[PDB]
Formats: structure tokens, C-alpha cells, sequence
RNA sequence: GCUACCUAAGAACAGCUAAAAGAGCACACCCGUCUAUGUAGCAAAAUAGUGGGAAGAUUUAUAGGUAGAGGCGACAAACCUA
RNA sequence: ACCUCGAUGUUGGAUCAGGACAUCCCGAUGGUGCAGCCGCUAUUAAAGGUUCGUUUGUUCAACGAUUAAAGUCCUACGUGAUCUGAGUUCAGACCGGAGUAAUCCAGGUCGGUUUCUAUCUACUUUAAUUCCUCCCUGUACGAAAGGACAAGAGAAAUAAGGCCUACUUCACAAAGCGCCUUCCCCCGUAAAUGAUAUCAUCUCAACUUAGUAUUAUACCCACACCCAAGAACAGGGUU
């Protein structure tokens, strides 16, 4: 009975797995997009988030430096954590990570997916495109908007 | 051939026009049934001993305390009526049964997400897609016109109710947390056996008896509680605070209907026997209905002269 | 909640409470259906290696809300026809006890404090 | 400004309505009762009406050792050594028979949870039952009572050396030994405190229940 | 325990040509608007993300080569420019790396 | 070339208490008390914990010797290539 | 000495129990050397229940404390491909005894390897009882001693099914030590009217009651992501 449990069993056990989101997670932050299997991102995007609302807080907040310190395996990101992605984001208020499904591992079969802070430099993913406003029931629901408006 | 949703061929401006436009038809089509009274009504006869009335569909909110003036403490839970309204009417004839059937239909949902059959019924009956239909047995007496709003007034403090819902789903459970056994001793030589069915059966049979207490699914069953005391009523949230524990989960639907217990045959003569109409305004009903014992919130101190 | 083996210390001016022994009183019957004693409930007690009936007047299981969890588990002794043996109970005794008036009347007359 | 723990939900599944309803019965007592303000640590006298007691009210005064409950059913657990026995009593907040609660004394200890001071020294717990309610100034942060107590050979109820514990109010130094304190550290879990996905951020929830309260008054 | 019987041929192929057995069709691929290949509706294009990779594996070799060493991740925004390409104002400021090829139609 | 015993000439035994000890606690090392697992096993006798000895009648590397009506044996009808 | 010695593993215990009634308790009923309370005996009744400990391997027995009672049996003296091996004539050993000795003793005693990954069958979610308290009542009954029924009220205990508002283990939840709900019979006989047999007779006479089952009602009834749903599958939500 797991009714409620939020967080996977990962690992060797609880501080394997939350080793294991803080290597997949120094590597997001070096890498500006990391790719891995999908339950592992999943569960480190929470993370990626919430270190960017630590980054947010600032440098002088001695909890914040902590956490970035515990967090960021390799410590020059704690200076990128602090001055180009809390910045990049200072706008935002959520939805710091963009996580998409990619096609099986070749290895294993595992399902991966590939995980990526918004706005880095490295080049855009195929993102997933709704269907264009021009098609035929796009245009069909446009007339219905269109009549709804003129009515009211 | 391949299978749709709703959101698989619309653009980015539709999307949010379609969500808007829904949600704004569902909550037009909820308030144009909010005066049943005013629409030929069906006939309201008035109740007679052997009278079956209909229930209602509600949503578990969760348990809180509730003390009673002889200083005694009582776990009440709260049950939401949440878009409860008659769908269905079959006579005696139709049915084949002995008592007519009244479909009650609550927890509206989304139309995206329903068979055609069923959104076809509803659109009929104009009304949104409720998330559990529940059929209930009523005398002719009792027949409600569909698309009628059902309220948590229609019971009242006092009354002792049935509450049936779906128990909370435990998966595929070994013997002892399912049937209680008490298992094998944890030391003394024991070998890979602690939590182990012993004898299944006795070795002449060369069986198994059917319905022997084995290793399986548990739970996510419908399950009956019988005879809870309402010892409140919210009218302004219709709500009901049923006494005592309820099966399933929070947020889940249970089918609540007038206790079936000998003791309470025939305790629905002040109770109203169609159904509580709001329309009618006879008298506007406090905010709060509490049972005579029920220490209620606001109340001075008991004091145990 | 009293079980059998409870070892329970005995408040009671009853020198056969107080006097010293090797073994300290044991619970040895819990006079309900079940074995498990709460407060107001009757016991034996392999005392001095004797058997005498006693009665609950708090344990350390946490009970109903507003009531008392004391640190040690009390006991009273008392006779069969149900007079206590001692004559002062010092500690405090949970009030719930005087629900049952009449039944321990003696006892609570002897109880001195109330908690 | 404070915010009473039960109004303060446990994270769950549960509608915010049940929570809405729930704390509109709770202000509404509050209306009739004055629930003082209170923690961990402080002293209060609970006069409760009681249908047996001599009076039918009884008074209990003792230090609050546990707060706990959300809700209608939030309790608080008070101790206090009588005549050399230490009782407990978990008073509900809610219960429509208890006459006054009076904070004795206001003050804050180390722990958010005293319940070691079950195995700490019987003097710690005792508290005169008759003391008069000292006086704090109305604009005043709650004074921090650093007070240590000392312990009681090591059977314990619970081991309070224990990380998982987190207890700061107990003089371990005389009490365990290093190689004892080392053996317990074997339970630290460093990574607990870090983990970020466990932290449970209340401020908009403590934020609408203010609104709430405030539109209540 | 060990089998009492050797289980048939035509036991065996119910078993194991059970519909539970056999292999599903998948009804969600679908064809990439960009390149033409095979994609799974909620799966990334394999062809597509390979391209994006791909430019993603130079791009991360030219920031290597310029970084120089481990543990000099730079304290500002880096910005990837092409062949024909100019540092705009907004760019500058940012650490420039430089590709030396035409700057991909998908990449903007 | 295992094992029983022996021959030659070697090696090992931390630390603490005690004091020239078939002394005590305790490593390495030797053994295999009890439990669990394993039982076509990692293993044709193991693993984990626990435990006995651990300056001696100790353990142990090398080479040699005793051969089946036999050898060797602090006798367990032990061991002498599963 | 009929199957099994190219193996049917065999004491006691744990676990789960299916069944019989020749009923230990609870129900109804006749008799009594049935005044009452206890009892004894017989008919009917197998829905439910039938305790925990000390020594002993004990099943049992004794004893301690209870209970409404602590039932007799069958089920490979049920159940070791679910468990344990304490006893128990494998290998070691001691004592007493037998024998020249090897060795032995339905003598004691200390130790002594419990295998199996399930192919098939079968199976894996099918209205509750009882005790006690008060009162009746110190009444009926009885010389006293003692001492009831029925009716009524209240409390519990267990069993089943759920649940997390509190407490507790604990913490988006699962649990109990916590809380909540739990609803009908059964038949043995006791009597009316009344023939065969003009009385009488409860009737394998016609017949009238206690006498009810034919249970009643209740429950259920339409890509992808997340989930209080879940091994997979399935199921619920996605407005
Ligand atoms: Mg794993
Ligand atoms: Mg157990
Ligand atoms: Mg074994
Ligand atoms: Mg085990
Ligand atoms: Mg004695
Ligand atoms: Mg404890
Ligand atoms: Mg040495
Ligand atoms: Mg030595
Ligand atoms: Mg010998
Ligand atoms: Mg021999
Ligand atoms: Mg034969
Ligand atoms: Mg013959
Ligand atoms: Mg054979
Ligand atoms: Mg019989
Ligand atoms: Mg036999
Ligand atoms: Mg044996
Ligand atoms: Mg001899
Ligand atoms: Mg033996
Ligand atoms: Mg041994
Ligand atoms: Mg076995
Ligand atoms: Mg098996
Ligand atoms: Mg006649
Ligand atoms: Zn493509």
C-alpha cells in the first residue's frame, strides 16, 4: 500500500537516491540540459525548481548558500546557481525546467526523457507544436468564438 | 483509426476558448434546474407509512469532533452534496422490481472524458456528466421529475441514514492483514514462515473448499454502514455530518439513503418525502440544522449542574 | 493498561502494600473479559506470595482525552467483599473513578486526592 | 503576530472546505472561549467542567510537554508532578467543557516537544499548582527558557539521544557517554535537513486563514 | 515441486498465443512535420532530437575548449554565434561561442 | 601436494591488564558454539551475525617420512586426494 | 496382513481449520426425590461460542485464576512440497544392569543436516452472539438459611465490516493500542373444537392457536499524464 507516497524508491535507499537527484542534478545546472531515464527526472525536477527559488533568494541568505552548497556537488555552479539562472528567472515565478520524453535508451529500453532549464543557450528541442490556427477546425471554432462575440 | 482527445487538433488560442465556453455551458445548464418547483414539478403526495423516498450522492469531506451536551465526544464525518441530481425514472412495470427506480447522478465531470451513450443521455437530460449514477428504490409516492437538484436538507438531524461507498482500495494483501490470521511466531526455529497461511483445507478432502480465506485483493469493494446518526446539516455548503466512520477514502462518492434498520421503519414523517425544495421557501432554513443533543459552536460552556 | 505480569506499584496505606518483599506485586487476573485493565477494573496480585484483589486507579496507557495518564501504574487493594484494605491513598486518583460510586464508595471515601 | 498550530493544516489530499468549515466552528468557539496564546513549554491551568468532579469543575495546572491535532480536535498534553506522581492530561482545545484555559506563564523551551521530560528529574515537571500567573508585557517577544534538564539513568521511554529526535533541551553531556553519543550519531541522516521536496511552505495557506480570522472579527 | 506431466503442444500454443501473450499494435505514431520520420504522438522525434544533439555535443565542445579546465563554469550568459554572425547588444556581455558553420534553419 | 602423526630447518603472534604464567581482555591468525539464510547453494559444507582460543599441548609456509593383511590416531572405529 | 518398502515422512505444538451430534454454554420443552437458588434427567436445536497460566516434550493429568461454558469425536490419531523437532531404539558419550567380549537394554541423561523454483486439480472479497450492572427485590418462594423469574433501563466483551477527527506507532499516508455500525425465524411440546369409539381424546382424523421460510430488505446496475486504483492488466480523474 503506497496511497499518498510522493517520492520513488531510488537507489540503495534514501540517501542513495537523493545522491543520485544530486548528481543528475549538478549535472542540469553544468549542462543546461541533461538527458536520463524519465522516473529520474521526474523526480529531480522538483529539485531543479527549488534550488532555482533558493538561487532567488539570494547569495547573502546563509540557508540558501547551504542548500546550493549541498546540492551542487561541483561548487563553481554555486556562483552560475547564484548570478545567471536566479537572474534568468527573477521575471518567472514557476516552470523553470522543461522536461519532454525522448525515444527509449538504446541499452536497455528505458524510458528517458531529457530535461532542460527554459532560455539556455544550447539549441532548441523539437518541442511538441498544437496544430496550427488555420486548419480546419481551428478555423471552424474561430467562427464560433467569432459569433459568440458579435452575440455579446 | 487512431485514437483523439479533445485537446489533440486545437490551437493554443482554442484551447482556452473551448475550456470557457464548456464550463460556462455546464454551470448555465446546473442554475437552470435551481427551480424544479417552477418547471411541472410531478406531483407531491404526502407521505404514507411504507413511503421509500430517494437519496442523494455525496462527496466524503473528511471527520472532525462533535460534542454532545452530556459532555460526550462524537467523530462525524462530512459528506458534500455536490451536483446531486435525479437522471433516471423507471415505474414498478418497467423495472420488473418490486419498488420503482430512481437514478441519482452526482460529482458533475467533464463531457471530454465520457462514452457518447452517456453524453447523448445527458445532453437529453440537460444536465452535465456526473461522475456516479446510483439507482434507489422508492415506492410511487416518492417519483421525482429528472433534472431535479437534490440537497443536503433533504435529510434532516436526528435521522439515522445508510452510506455506501467503495472501501479504500489495499491491493493484493497477504492472508494476515486480510482475514486477521494470526500467523507464525516470529523466532523459536521458524523458517520462512511468519506472515503464512498454515492449512489451507484437511488433506481428505483433496481440496480446496470454496471461499477459503486466501492471499488476495482487499478492499476497493462497495460496503454499507448502517444506521449513522445526522447530527447536522449545512445547508449553505450542503453538507451532512453523518455520525460515526464512513467506507472509502476522502473526496469520495457515497450513496446515502434513509437507514433500512427495523428500529428506524418509519421515522420519515416529519422528514420531507419527496425531497427538500428550496424553490417552495416556505421558510428559509437556518445556515446550520443541529440535533437537539449537539453542543453547537457558538454555545456557552457546559456546565454539569 | 493493565496485563498479566504487570508489575504495579501499590498506593495504599496497606502494610501489606508497603512492607518490603523480594518480588515486587505482580498483576495475575485482570477481572474482565478481555485482559486488559483500565482504570475503575479489578485485578489479582500475587503480592507477598499472596493472592489479593486490587483495584485500577491509573496506568500509564494514554486513555480517552481529559484524562489523567499517570506515570506509574496504581493500584489499590482491595477486600473480596470490596472495602479497601488501607485507609489513606495518597496520590492523586482520577476523578472518572467517582462514576462508579457505590461500587468503590469506600475506596473513594478513602482517596484523598482527585486528578 | 501569532498563528495558533491547529489552524494550520497537515498536507494532504483533503478539500480546502472541510478546512473552511472546520475553522469557522473553531472561531466560533474561540468567539464564546478565549484560547489563549500558548507553546511548548509554558504553564497552563486548564478549569474544565467535569460531571464527577468535587464542584463539578476541576482546575489542572502543568506545563505544556506536546501540542498536537489540527483541526476542531486539536489537543495540547499537560504535566505536572502531584504529591510526587506525575500525571498527564491531553486537554482537547474545542471541547465545549472546559471553562478557562489561563497561560500561567508564557514561555518558549528549547523543543518543540517535551515529552523527554517524562525520563528527566521528577523536579523539572513539578510545578507549584497554586502559582500565581506572572505578568508578560503586551508588546514583547515570548521569552526562550534555555533551561537543560538533567536526566534519569538511561532506560527511556524513547531514545532522546536519538538525531531523528532532534532534542536541544537535555544535558547529554551527563548523561551518555562519547561513545554512546557516537553511537547514536550512526542515525544522523544529513540529507534530511537539504532534501527540498519535504519542506512544506505554509505562508499563502497562513496568509487566507489570517483573512479568515480577520474577516471572522 | 516438479511437473506431474509433460504439457501438450497444443496447451502450450493456447498459452503462449494467449492475445495477452501477443504483441500490441501501437495506433500513436505518427509522421514528423520537420523531418518526415516516425514519431511517437507524445515522444520526442528520434531524427529531429539526434539533429538537436548533435549541434548540442559541438556546442558543448566549443564551451570545453574555451572554459579550458574543469571547474571554470563562467558567472554569466553565453550566447552561441555563427559563421557571418555579429554579437547583437543584447549579446553583448554574454560569453560568445563561436560555431564554424552556417547557423542551422531550426536553430534561431 | 588433502588429512593423521612425525623429521629437518623457518616464519607469525597489534594493543591493554598483569608479570618469567599451557595467565585475563582483545586484533591479526586458528577454530567452528548458537541462530538465520542457503539446500542443483557463492559453496559436492558457504555466507551474515554470534562465539572459543589467540606466548602456546599455538598457528603456519617449505621439503622429507610412515601405504592398505597396512599406516597414523590426546579411540571419534577419527584421518589416509570430496 | 488386503494397497503402499524403484519411500503413503508417523508423537506433541504453531497456523488454518471442514464436518458429526452421541450438546459443555447460549435457545425452546417434559419429568423430578422441581418450595426458591442451585441442580439431575430426557426431547429438540450444530447459527454462534467453547480462556489464560506453573511444572512436564506431553497429548492428557494436577494445580492457580477465570468463564455462560472452558464439550466428545472424525478429518492419513486433519494439516512437516505451510512451520517447529522438545520427546521419540542412527552415527558420539556417561550411569545402573546383561555378557568373557563385541555389543546390548521398548531404563535414564547430554548432543545430534526438516530439501523442493508449483506442471495439473482445487481455491484466492459468499440481518452476530454473549456476559454483566441497576430495577423488578430482599419481592415471588421459604421456618430459617437463603433467594428467583419475566418486563424495563444501561453498560460492556468478543466476532464481522469499515475509518483516521483525536491518542498512539506515526506523518501528503499506512496502522491499533484508537474510533464507528452491526437488523429475522426454526418446533421439542403446551393447549381449543372433535370423530373413529355420539363421554373423553392436541389430530401419522378432518381441524383451530402459540407457528415462522417463500426469509425480507440492503448492495451493484451507463495518445499521454495523475490517482486515495493497482503486481501486470483492469478501474477513477484530466474542465
Ligand atoms: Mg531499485
Ligand atoms: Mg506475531
Ligand atoms: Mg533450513
Ligand atoms: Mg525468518
Ligand atoms: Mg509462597
Ligand atoms: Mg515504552
Ligand atoms: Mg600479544
Ligand atoms: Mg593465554
Ligand atoms: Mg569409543
Ligand atoms: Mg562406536
Ligand atoms: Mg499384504
Ligand atoms: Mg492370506
Ligand atoms: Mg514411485
Ligand atoms: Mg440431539
Ligand atoms: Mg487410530
Ligand atoms: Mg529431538
Ligand atoms: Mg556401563
Ligand atoms: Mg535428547
Ligand atoms: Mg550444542
Ligand atoms: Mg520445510
Ligand atoms: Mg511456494
Ligand atoms: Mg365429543
Ligand atoms: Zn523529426
Amino acid at each position: 500500500i503506497s496511497h499518498g507516497r510522493v517520492f520513488r524508491r531510488m537507489g540503495l535507499g534514501p540517501e542513495s537516491r537523493i545522491h543520485l537527484l544530486r548528481n543528475l542534478l549538478t549535472g542540469l545546472v553544468r549542462h543546461e540540459r541533461i538527458e536520463a531515464p524519465w522516473a529520474r527526472v521526474d523526480e529531480m525536477r522538483g529539485y531543479a525548481e527549488k534550488l532555482i527559488d533558493y538561487g532567488k533568494l539570494g547569495d547573502t541568505n546563509e540557508r540558501a548558500m547551504r542548500m546550493a552548497d549541498f546540492w551542487l556537488t561541483e561548487k563553481d555552479l554555486i556562483p552560475k546557481l547564484f548570478q545567471v539562472l536566479a537572474p534568468r528567472y527573477k521575471d518567472q515565478t514557476g516552470g523553470y525546467t522543461r522536461m519532454l520524453q525522448i525515444p527509449n535508451r538504446s541499452l536497455d529500453r528505458a524510458k528517458m526523457a531529457v530535461i532542460e532549464y527554459k532560455g539556455n543557450c544550447l539549441p532548441p528541442l523539437p518541442l511538441p507544436r498544437r496544430d496550427s490556427h488555420l486548419t480546419l477546425l481551428n478555423q471552424l471554432l474561430q467562427g464560433l468564438r467569432q459569433d459568440l462575440r458579435q452575440s455579446q | 483509426k487512431s485514437g483523439t482527445w479533445w485537446d489533440e487538433h486545437l490551437s493554443e488560442e482554442n484551447v482556452p476558448f473551448i475550456k470557457q465556453l464548456v464550463s460556462d455551458e455546464d454551470k448555465a445548464q446546473l442554475a437552470s434546474k435551481l427551480c424544479p418547483l417552477k418547471d411541472e414539478p410531478w406531483p407531491i403526495h404526502p407521505w404514507e407509512p411504507g413511503s421509500f423516498r430517494v437519496g442523494l450522492i455525496a462527496l466524503k469531506l473528511g471527520m472532525m469532533p462533535l460534542w454532545t451536551k452530556d459532555g460526550q465526544k462524537h467523530v462525524v464525518t462530512l459528506l458534500q452534496v455536490q451536483d446531486c441530481h435525479v437522471l433516471k425514472y423507471t415505474s414498478k412495470e418497467n423495472c420488473n422490481g418490486k419498488m420503482a427506480t430512481l437514478s441519482v447522478g452526482g460529482k458533475t465531470v467533464s463531457r471530454f472524458r465520457k462514452a457518447t451513450s452517456i453524453l447523448e443521455f445527458y445532453r437529453e437530460l440537460g444536465l452535465p456528466p456526473k461522475q456516479t449514477v446510483k439507482i434507489f428504490n422508492i415506492t410511487d409516492n416518492a417519483a421525482i421529475k429528472p433534472g431535479t437538484p437534490l440537497y443536503a436538507a433533504h435529510f434532516r438531524p436526528g435521522q439515522y441514514v445508510d452510506v455506501t461507498a467503495k472501501t479504500i482500495g489495499k491491493g493484493f494483501q497477504g492472508v494476515m492483514k486480510r482475514w486477521g490470521f494470526k500467523g507464525q511466531p516470529a523466532t523459536h526455529g521458524q523458517t520462512k514462515t511468519h506472515r503464512r497461511p498454515g492449512a489451507v483445507a484437511t488433506g481428505d478432502i483433496g481440496r480446496v473448499w470454496p471461499g477459503t480465506k486466501m492471499p488476495g485483493k482487499m478492499g476497493n469493494i462497495y460496503r454499507t454502514e448502517y444506521g449513522l446518526k445526522v447530527w447536522r446539516i449545512n445547508t449553505k455548503h450542503n453538507i451532512i455530518y453523518v455520525n460515526g466512520s464512513v467506507p472509502g477514502h476522502k473526496n469520495c462518492l457515497v450513496k446515502v439513503k434513509d437507514s433500512k434498520l427495523p428500529a428506524y421503519k418509519d421515522l420519515g414523517k416529519n422528514l420531507p418525502f419527496p425531497t427538500y425544495f428550496p424553490d417552495g421557501d416556505e421558510e428559509e432554513l437556518p445556515e446550520d440544522l443541529y440535533d437537539e443533543n449537539v453542543c453547537q459552536p457558538g454555545a456557552p460552556s457546559i456546565t454539569f449542574a | 493498561a493493565i496485563q498479566k505480569m504487570t508489575r504495579v506499584r501499590v498506593v495504599d496505606n496497606s502494610a501489606l502494600g508497603n512492607s518490603p518483599y523480594h518480588r515486587a506485586p505482580r498483576c495475575i487476573h485482570v477481572y474482565k473479559k478481555n485482559g486488559v485493565g483500565k482504570v475503575g477494573d479489578q485485578i489479582l496480585l500475587a503480592i507477598k506470595g499472596q493472592k489479593k484483589k486490587a483495584l485500577i486507579v491509573g496506568h500509564c496507557m494514554p486513555g480517552p482525552r481529559m484524562t489523567p495518564r499517570f506515570d506509574s501504574n496504581n493500584v489499590v487493594l482491595i477486600e473480596d467483599n470490596g472495602n479497601p484494605v488501607g485507609t489513606r491513598i495518597k496520590t492523586p486518583i482520577p476523578t472518572s473513578l467517582r462514576k462508579r460510586e457505590g461500587e468503590y464508595s469506600k475506596v473513594l471515601a478513602i482517596a484523598q486526592n482527585f486528578v | 503576530r501569532f498563528l495558533s498550530p491547529e489552524f494550520i493544516p497537515r498536507r494532504g489530499r483533503t478539500d480546502p472546505l472541510k478546512f473552511q468549515i472546520e475553522r469557522k466552528d473553531m472561531l466560533e468557539r474561540r468567539k464564546v472561549l478565549h484560547i489563549p496564546e500558548f507553546y511548548v513549554g509554558s504553564i497552563l491551568r486548564v478549569t474544565t467542567a467535569d460531571p464527577y468532579a468535587s464542584g463539578k469543575i476541576s482546575q489542572f495546572l502543568g506545563i505544556c510537554i506536546q501540542r498536537s491535532g489540527r483541526g476542531l480536535g486539536a489537543t495540547f498534553i499537560l504535566r505536572n508532578v502531584i504529591e510526587g506522581q506525575g500525571v498527564e492530561i491531553c486537554f482537547e482545545l474545542y471541547n465545549p467543557r472546559v471553562q478557562e484555559i489561563q497561560v500561567v506563564k508564557l514561555e518558549k523551551r528549547l523543543d518543540d516537544s517535551l515529552l523527554y521530560l517524562r525520563d528527566a528529574l521528577p523536579e523539572y515537571s513539578t510545578f507549584d499548582v497554586n502559582m500565581k500567573p506572572v505578568v508578560q508585557e503586551p508588546n514583547q517577544k515570548v521569552p526562550v527558557n534555555e533551561l537543560k534538564v538533567k536526566m534519569k539513568p538511561k532506560p527511556w521511554s524513547k531514545r532522546w539521544e536519538r538525531p531523528n529526535f532532534n532534542i536541544k533541551g537535555i544535558r547529554f553531556d551527563l548523561c551518555l557517554t562519547e561513545q554512546q553519543m557516537k553511537e547514536a550519531q550512526k542515525w544522523n541522516q544529513p540529507w534530511l535537513e537539504f532534501d527540498m521536496m519535504r519542506e512544506y511552505d505554509t505562508s499563502k495557506i497562513e496568509a487566507a486563514i489570517w483573512k479568515e480570522i480577520e474577516a471572522s472579527k | 515441486a516438479a511437473p506431474k506431466n509433460r504439457r501438450t503442444i497444443e496447451v502450450n500454443r493456447c498459452r503462449r498465443r494467449n492475445p495477452q501473450k501477443l504483441i500490441k499494435v501501437k495506433n500513436n505514431i505518427d509522421v514528423c512535420p520537420e523531418c518526415g520520420h516516425l514519431k511517437q504522438k507524445h515522444v520526442l522525434c528520434a531524427y529531429c532530437y539526434e539533429k538537436v544533439c548533435k549541434e548540442t555535443a559541438e556546442i558543448r565542445r566549443q564551451i570545453g575548449k574555451q572554459e579550458g579546465g574543469p571547474f571554470k563554469a563562467p558567472t554569466i550568459e553565453t550566447v552561441v554565434l555563427y559563421t557571418g554572425e555579429t554579437p547583437s547588444e543584447q549579446d553583448q556581455g554574454k560569453r560568445i561561442i563561436e560555431r564554424d558553420r552556417k547557423r542551422p534553419s531550426w536553430f534561431t
